[PDB]
């Protein structure tokens, strides 16, 4: 290979042979779009009059009062779609274009993603299938009114698997995170990494200095590593992951597995799972299914081996009341899968109030999709 | 290992190509499958090939019969109590092989009597810790070798491997890969069709395993019988 | 007055003696705003940093494939709450602090305004009560969620009038659209007048050349003037205004009383009114209930009477099939009420395919709202 | 117009104060309200307050009693035809006397007999069309003085309005505006109270509308009768 499929003891390509060409060529047809200024310039174009990209950095006010942390906020809610998702998802398109294809290969649980690479996917004119199981609403409807097709997880990425393993001719597979076998982990932090880029010089200008720390949700890390990958040099400003803890890490119920599954082998890729004790893959729960991923970024599980990011974790309760405060002090509705980080910041304030800290956590979407649920 | 040479051997000095039927582990539950296999080696099955938990359908039949990793090792080990010549094949995936311990897992397989062993999503390029721990444990690293094949893939294939290749048939012998054995055989006519293509021999995946849930509430046995009995006659030169 | 409170013959402050010094305390605090360079750089401020602004100029380049008409696409749906409302909401905000208010009164049907009043409330910290009727959720619950208070229009306009009428020292009213009397109609122009001055930047640099139209929906016409304004000047550039023509005019089940209604006496104002053959005034149909105002901005009917403006309209299944168009060529889901707009513009190149023209619609918000609806 | 002079005069020779009754047309029904009137006005009413559709009730009821705004100018004849003497006020909203053209409707009220006309929402800022035609047609344009009054205010009203002021009181007559006419009375104690206070009489707004309301299904008038009576005596002096 072109690039390295590891990062540390995680990563790797554990795919069928039959799938090993496909991946091949995609590295292949990254690695010559990442030198390309054209590639660069319509991705770019495209980020800015399409999407809404850059980001506002809000700078919360009302919910830091009485305490000495200066809260800052990226508003991944305001591009088009309402989550960090729609971005990665065009440079793959982009991508899947370059090589030729003509048709896009895609899977979700609750639609998240399979209208991200639908609404990707009728723009740039692409035929795209998305596989979906039984959590099939108002978004199986937004997808096929968006020319998607609509047809558990590990189960719906097998279909997809196996579709594309024979297709990939011309279809070409939409991983939904930074998940899954190289390069598809280096692909979509690239095609992710503007949010941290844009933080950075944003902060810069507002406070002439780094955050304290940045903290982001972690469902399968590509919006938590499209904001930490520019500030990873930068060892003064700290990186937080959260995961969903469910109903508590001591029930069960829960669904980080960075910092309690156990390295295993699965989604083509190694790092750490949500298994039995003798192999078997298990679920994630979270009030917020766009946080269900069974796994996470390889990159993530060696960020925090070597130390360089820590990762937390927060109960549903705690996203749900950081929810309910970003409303009334904010006038802003976040995910529920977003709250969970905000969730951690708000923690990290309260409990130390004379504590002078600049943090600033990733906002990757709007909370109206979970308005019903939250209800 | 040698198991399979020998096979290989006996099945030559007959100039006829092997039959290899594919089926779950403990797939209808465990006593019946502890059954099914026993058929369908007296009926005239020359390896094995057992998968652990159409295809589908099989594994989740399965698992509803109680199927830790654990009871299938007792099968493993009760089968080549009963059956010391035929060759034993695994069909696994890394996560289970990996789990607890790799080594631990190959080390266990020489103790029940295991020959080979495919990983399907290892591929030739993340197979070394699967490769050497088996070969240190005197087990047979099958790799599949699929139609995109390379020259390279072939030549990996060819070294790497062992016991005998899953499918070049000309390729894979000038590089001295283990006797490729094909693998869309439900017809006696694609049996003796692979062995005249120059296939060592034929592997019929789900084929087999149809024929045992198209008769689950009727222990089909009969079926297995003639189905393979069929199969191997066409084998035969 | 300091402001001409009419627009020709349009306009006035028809308002009970009561009401009269809250209006005047109203201009004189907007002529003391407009000139603050402080009150502009927050309100500036805020909308950039909060809201989202600039909008983005996405340029349609799927539906006009097959003809010689460009569409450009004003992004107002791009803005935090996915409506162009959420804008001069803050403006008004900021004036009733600047003048001293502690308290938001608002009143909405659909809830669109009385989530851009409480999510504007909210930010900058004021008491906020709503008023709704029958049609009051996924809003109710949104409102209340931010803090609001909530508590047909034409009535419901009558109760909020009443309060303000002895309270205003404290609280101050809300308008949701550019119509009311007088400074009303002036103020939320200003408030919104940015949409049209970023339209016109834009375009001279996509295109170095003014757009030939300007497409724009109309409730009340706060979003249509807002695009509007900037162009009046530019002789050029026509605009057109598009009323909801519901059922069809020729059944009467229509709300375009700016083509169709006749001058009358409501609302604290002079303009045309949707009202009975002895002055009763009556609704206004339409699939997009966010527009369901019986009447029309003053300033609307005074550009049409000049012939400075022309005002088409647009009938339901018009809007419905501008509205699934665009999601499958665009991957963008618009606002029902903002489809009436978009769905002009098509007809427009529809009918003269080889006719050369460069327009612009206003799209002023998202569909997801009017997805339920529209299945 | 020179009804309510009348008025005035006889009502100052007894030095007593004026209550004028409000109530809505047509608000029972039709007969009904034809009724109430000719109570209220033979109970001692001195003048009217006729609205045109608790007030908001009064509509409501009016309403779903069938009665366009030609069914009341019906009513303000046949009323006028049997009381040549009370004055009658009229309660309106721009729009309908805006409708069917600004002059047409005063010219139709003088017609029926009305004397002098009050548009809620038509302040002294914008009245000019309204005040004009009212006199032209000999029509007394009452425009009300609200608590947040100012002195220009105190002097517009003063001088463009005519046959009463609806509410300082030393102001209003120090500009000479019409006899003042104070409208929360709901007890004989208010309306003496602004008789004295300096007031030419006082108006029972929806005061009389709830007698009316609280009665609907027993034909009441009796209730009226006494209720009038009483506020009216305690003018007398
Ligand atoms: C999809 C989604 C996530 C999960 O994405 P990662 O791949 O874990 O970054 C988090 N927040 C929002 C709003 C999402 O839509
Ligand atoms: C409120 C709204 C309108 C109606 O607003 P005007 O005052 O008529 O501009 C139109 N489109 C959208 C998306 C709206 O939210
Ligand atoms: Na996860
Ligand atoms: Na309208």
């Amino acid at each position: 290979t072109l690039l390295n499929p590891y990062f540390g003891e995680f990563g790797g390509m554990y795919v069928p042979q039959i799938l090993m060409p496909a991946l091949n060529q995609l590295e292949e047809a990254f690695v010559r779009a990442q030198k390309d200024p054209e590639f660069q310039a319509q991705f770019a174009d495209l980020l800015k009059n399409y999407a809404g990209r850059p980001t506002a950095l809000t700078k919360c006010q009302n919910i830091t009062a009485g305490t000495r942390t200066t809260l800052y906020l990226k508003r991944e809610d305001l591009l088009h779609g309402g989550a960090h998702k729609t971005n990665q998802v065009l440079g793959q398109a982009l991508l899947a274009k370059r090589m030729g294809k003509s048709e896009i290969i895609a899977e979700t649980g609750a639609g998240q993603h399979g209208v991200a690479s639908a609404l990707a996917s009728a723009l740039l004119g692409l035929k795209c299938r998305i596989y979906m199981g039984a959590k099939d609403s108002p978004n199986v409807f937004r997808m096929r009114l968006m020319g998607a097709e609509v047809i558990t997880l590990k189960d719906a990425c097998n279909e997809a698997l196996r579709d594309w393993s024979g297709s990939y001719e011309t279809a070409h597979y939409m991983l939904g995170t930074a998940a899954g076998p190289h390069p598809y982990p280096t692909i979509v932090r690239e095609f992710q990494r503007m949010i941290g880029e844009e933080t950075k010089a944003q902060i810069l200008d507002k406070e002439g200095r780094l955050p304290d720390a940045v903290i982001a949700c972690v469902g399968g890390g590509s919006n938590a590593i499209g904001m930490f990958a520019d500030f990873i040099n930068d060892t003064s400003v700290g990186l937080i992951g959260v995961e969903p803890g469910g109903h508590g890490i001591e029930t069960g119920e829960h669904g980080a597995p960075l910092k309690h599954g156990r390295v295993g082998i699965y989604f083509g890729m190694k790092a750490p799972m949500m298994q039995t004790a003798d192999g078997q893959i298990e679920e994630s729960y979270s009030i917020s299914a766009g946080l269900d991923f069974p796994s996470v970024g390889p990159q993530h599980a060696y960020l925090n081996s070597i130390g360089r990011a820590d990762y937390v974790s927060i109960t549903d309760d705690e996203a749900l009341e950081a929810f309910k405060t970003l409303c009334r002090h904010e006038g802003i509705i976040p995910a529920l899968e977003s709250s969970h980080a905000l969730a951690h910041a708000l923690k990290m304030m309260r409990e130390q109030p004379e504590k002078e800290q600049l943090l600033v956590v990733n906002l990757s979407g709007r909370g109206d999709k979970d308005i019903f649920t939250v209800h | 290992m040698e198991r399979y040479e020998n096979l290989f051997a006996q099945l030559n000095d007959r100039r006829e190509g092997a039959f290899v039927p594919f089926v779950t582990l403990g797939d209808p539950g465990i006593e019946q499958s502890l059954k099914i296999i026993d058929t369908l080696i007296d009926a005239g099955a020359d390896a094995l090939e057992l998968g652990v938990p159409t295809i589908q359908n099989a594994n989740l039949r399965a698992f509803a019969a109680g199927v830790t990793p654990a009871q299938c090792f007792e099968m493993l080990a009760l089968i080549r109590e009963k059956h010391p010549t035929i060759p034993i094949g695994l069909l696994m995936y890394a996560n289970l092989v990996f789990n607890n311990g790799i080594d631990a897992f190959y080390a266990r397989c020489e103790q029940v009597g295991v020959d080979s062993v495919l990983v399907a999503d290892v591929p030739v390029e993340e197979s070394a810790p699967f490769r050497q721990a088996a070969l240190r444990h005197n087990i047979a690293p099958i790799f599949i070798c699929p139609p995109n094949a390379d020259d390279d893939l072939l030549r990996q294939v060819a070294s790497y491997g062992r016991g005998y290749t899953y499918l070049l048939i000309e390729k894979l012998k000038e590089y001295h890969a283990a006797p490729a054995l094909q693998g869309g055989i439900s017809s006696p006519e694609q049996v003796s069709a692979a062995v005249r293509a120059g296939a060592a021999g034929a592997i019929s995946g789900s084929a087999i395993v149809k024929i045992i849930e198209k008769n689950l509430a009727s222990p089909m046995l009969a079926e297995l019988r003639s189905f393979v009995s069929a199969m191997k006659a066409a084998s035969r030169a």
